[PDB]
């Protein structure tokens, strides 16, 4: 059973109007434009005992993603594919499950990680990639941060030597079979305005948000609307235009952090 | 191995054209002991929804001072698919429950009923893709059947991409083998999108085309919902948008 | 831990007396005699993707039962037997578990379904019959409706071709090894009266009810008392007389729906 | 299949007698003691043959989360549970569907006896543990509970006494073995408030003719009445032993 | 998530002072010295269908422990060892888990039970010793009672004949490979006093307690501090002196019950 | 096949002397949306702790009339060890959560905040033994960072026995293969022991020796905690007690 969150921090009409008044002059509380992303930090290899990891700061939102690889027999249905298992934890569920699945879908459906290249022995043994994503600081737009952390952690992942049966964890053999990074861009509808990368206050006053996932060739690769409110046909049309032109900038920035 | 999704005559595996809806069947007030109820059928996807009307909420701390709390369950019966589903809720069922609840929250005038809960229970009786939308619409109509005030009814279709071809209202076959699946639900009179998801892959152009197609589909479904509201029972044979 | 339900709808003394006053003239609210069943509908093959299914309307009680067959290795504890697994869901637990077990017991102990005839390859592979029973509308006397739905769904079940390892689901080979139908008849004690097939109001005012399960030869094949109250020796004696003579009518009616 | 002989053991043997040497109309030995637990409001150990249960009552008390209480009545909370070492093969301590059903059935039996209206907004907790199982556990547990409630001084309509009656080799028998439970045609646990002739718990698994059902029922009453007198005696002296004998 | 128990039995300052006033004269409520154990009963073979069992009465605390032996494949890491699995239930969790683990640790780390002698066919089959500890009556100092019950139950355990695959449960072959008993002694800090084997009232007014586990040659083999309060360096120093000199007496007494 | 724990030059597997602490790193106020936060590192064991300050408690019956309720979570991230930990809480995590909570309850002046809850969330980011203590200290400091009044800060180390040699602040290697592991935590200014556990095996004499060593270790850590309180960031290279 899913139910309207009773803990939800109701934000007075007076404060919403302040924010909306700024939007009307094309500016936000923290000074950025309506289409601007917050400052982005990525620290790779943050969790030393992870196979690959990334600590992402997007504004005040902090996410730590880490990978862990294991050898498993493949699923009966898919004898020639490895596995990706995404898990999200909110520390400060349901929203956690949604986040996990949305991230998973955009990694899987985009073919960013090629699962068919995770086979060791077809039908006998394949790699399972455990991706665990920990939201440490909730500063708004957790999803985009999760995607950034996830992608970064995957790129940071070391693959080890296979003794044939056994994993030799002090001989690094290679990297994950990654085709390209992927970004998720969230656009929030607040009043009659569209805003990129909504912060905490912005998320609390928004009608709804919509998240678009892009590969570098700017193909759409996942969409998820979110929030208790609705959004018009034109809103969504504009939102993706805005999202896509933002995607280019964010991909560049992501690549810089990853060493391309 | 993988089926041809568009045949040489330009038609789909079930004989439909890219712009054709599956058959629709809707009936209301089907459950006696519920405050509102509807059965919705799109082709072979069939859902029943029950509403247990605005009512004081069990543990008060879980209620809200300004609004009703919606409690929504999206669930698939074990015998709704070819292989038996575990009745225990899946991560998919958990996500979809949330997505559906949020869709309803944008429509239902919850402010009218402070300190109450409105329970919406949804059961998929047969699945042939588009279950989340059929469930959502059944819910929308059950709420209407209960006389709970809303901004508008909700109508939805999944639009998608089959063999490079943009298509309306997917099969299980098309869901399973197509390039994209994009469920969209609206309050049509308001042009307000209530649920919007895409899995798979599309170009922005394709996304825009598919979106336009979904609207045409949605408008046909919406007229049927309106009629179902008056007559309590509606049947509609497959046809072009 | 099992505890007195805090949600139950307490029904005012004044309303109970109305009902009891009617009982004293040998009639009920809906007009039926104390020994009458409510109107019965059965729609077979309601759930198309079930192997067999039945939608039962008993008064305002609605139950949908559906079967699903799978091939399993037989259980270590039960080496040469197919399996029956009964599951009940109340939608509008504990009562769900009781219902499942009571229904299961009456199908299993009566040998209505012959599990020994569900063997494919002894010790290697047998049929598991998943019976899932969904109470969609709670209008009183859910148990009797569940038994009717269950029996009907079982009779409606198609068995498929076995490729030897694989099930071929578009060649129907036969039916379930069913010996006979079974019925459960519930008799409620209200005040000093015994009433067959209690409706919603009746169940809320009753002291207790007792359910008798019968095979067509009228052998007793399960008994379950139920409710917060007690029942006298003579009450139970009379209840079974009444139940058994009702069973004959209900069996006839069930068979008509099933095509015998 | 001339040499082939049915696996099932005979349940009625030389003379009218059963696998443990009892006649069809003989109860197993009974042992009852009360007030055995210091930190509980009431307690009892009940033994029927090798079936042994302990019950503890934590007396009428304000209920933790108030929305779960009742304005007119006490809420009974009952646990029927089998210790992992109560049977020959280890039971998983996690509650089984069987334990869930029997908890409900036992709770309802107690609800017909306990004067819950006396204690609004309170809970009465009844915890039951089967220490050894040899059939009839649900009844031994129920009786242990009834007596623990009496030991706590919680007002009731009457005590509860019970036996499983059944059918062995066409023969109707009183108070079943595990062997008789396992291989018999029928098993019918019955519990009453004997002074009132009120049936508190009534179940049948297996199969019986209406005549057999009526015979078995009569036999159960005779058994119950003997158990009842022992319960009464256990109430006064706190400790009661009873060697096997004919009803 | 672990949280401060809201159900606690608060105990009025006035009652605490009574008890402390007695401590100051070197005596307790029940008349024993600050270093005295309560009266101890042990009844062996209490649970007849257990492989071994013990009913321990320590004051008003009652614990019933029972063992159950099974044949399992060993875990790959330890192919030359059997298993011990300890479980504790409080009937009148978290405290149950702590108790189990503390008991387990003191049995395991002391090598009181030699797991390497529980091997039947190396690599293929070993004994699993299921130890199930039921606290029936909560009268204070449950841990010490649990250790006593556990050790007693283990010493009471009968090992059966192995048919080679099958256990023959009516031929008793021997006993558990036990090196020695073990005792746990709990010392409670109340005000400025140290008290051995705290009863119910004493535990409710104590700052904290500390439990020391000893083998017969008085080696420390487990330590666990417990409670919401703290304890000084000197407190702990004294506590173990007291604990150890108590351990000698308790071991003697335990052995008497066990027939050494 | 055991590793030698004291090599024949009297030094441990990581090169430390028996009386040497691992390196320490502490920083405070690292989380924006929490009331107090700290990261604590001992060698390779690293924990983050967050405090969500005194606040009215959700369901009132679970609160206390005279005290705050502490709610504490000790948790290890799946990627904190070489082999992936299941994120589902283990019996170990359940016990340690209780043990840590109790340690904090002896320190935090809960009486000051009736009817409130103080939530302390702890995550082990890397484990190399001593996690429970690192977690506890991170918690202690996060509470200080939140400005929640306490009797004193909490400092802790695991002391133990390696090859008959009593050693300070154990490796994972030492934890696994040693004879004893004895985590000890105090409010050092008060000489009050907050947490005290021993697994393994020791003579009373060894126990007393190890105890003395732990105190010396604890006092060094404590001075660093004090410093971290002022400057918000502290680094300390390995050295002799
Ligand atoms: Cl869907
Ligand atoms: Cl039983
Ligand atoms: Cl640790």
């Amino acid at each position: 059973m899913s139910s309207t969150p009773s803990n939800q921090n109701i934000i007075p009409i007076i404060k919403k109007e302040s924010i909306v008044s700024l939007f009307e002059k094309g500016i936000r509380q923290d000074g950025r434009k309506l289409t601007d992303y917050r400052p982005l930090s990525i620290t790779l290899d943050y969790a030393k005992k992870a196979d690959g990891s990334a600590l992402v700061k997007l504004g005040t939102t902090m996410v730590l993603a880490g990978t862990k690889l294991e050898i498993d027999k493949p699923y009966e249905d898919t004898p020639n594919q490895g596995n990706l298992i995404v898990n999200v934890e909110l520390l400060p569920d349901e929203n956690a499950i949604e986040l996990a699945r949305v991230v998973d879908r955009s990694l899987r459906d985009s073919k960013a990680l090629d699962l068919t290249k995770l086979v060791i022995e077809p039908g006998k043994s394949v790699w399972t990639v455990w991706l665990d994503v920990y939201v440490l600081d909730y500063g708004g737009n957790v999803l985009d941060a999760c995607t950034l952390a996830s992608v970064a952690a995957l790129y940071n992942t070391k693959v080890y030597k296979v003794e044939q049966i056994s994993v030799n964890k002090n001989e690094v053999v290679g990297k994950l079979p990654l085709n390209y990074p992927v970004v998720t861009i969230s656009v929030a509808k607040v009043d009659k305005y569209l805003v990129v990368d909504p912060d905490l206050d912005e998320e609390s006053i928004m009608d709804a948000k919509i998240s678009f996932s892009y590969t570098p060739d700017l193909k759409i690769v996942g969409i998820q609307k979110s929030g208790k409110g609705s959004m018009s046909l034109q809103d969504i049309d504009q939102a993706e235009n805005t999202a896509r032109s933002t995607a280019v900038k964010l991909l560049e920035e992501l690549k810089k952090h990853l060493g391309i | 191995e993988r089926p041809k999704l568009i045949l040489d005559d330009g038609k789909r595996t079930d004989g439909r054209k890219p712009d054709e809806l599956r058959s629709i069947k809707i009936e209301l007030g089907v459950l006696k002991n519920a405050d509102g109820s509807a059965i919705f059928e799109m082709g072979n996807t069939k859902a029943i929804a029950a509403v247990y009307g605005p009512k004081e909420m069990h543990p008060r701390h879980l209620s809200l001072p300004d609004r009703a709390v919606l409690r929504v369950r999206y669930h698939m019966t074990p015998f709704s698919t070819d292989e038996r589903k575990n009745p225990a809720p899946s991560r998919r069922e958990i996500e979809l429950s949330k997505v559906i609840r949020e869709a309803l929250e944008s429509a239902v005038l919850v402010e009218l009923f402070p300190r109450t809960a409105i329970d919406v229970f949804t059961e998929i009786l047969q699945a042939d893709a588009g279950s989340r939308l059929v469930s959502l619409m059944a819910a929308s109509l059950a709420l209407a059947d209960a006389g709970i005030p809303m901004r508008d009814l909700i109508a939805g279709v999944a639009v998608g991409k089959a063999d490079g071809v943009i298509i309306l209202d997917l099969n299980e076959t098309e869901d399973m083998w197509g390039e994209a699946d994009m469920p969209i639900a609206m309050m049509p009179s308001l042009n307000q999108v209530t649920l919007f998801q895409l899995n798979g892959s599309m170009t922005p152009d394709e996304f825009r085309q598919a979106f336009d197609l979904a609207v045409k589909g949605i408008n046909i479904i919406y007229n049927l919902e309106r009629e179902a509201l008056k007559s309590k029972y509606v049947e509609f044979k497959e046809e072009g948008v």
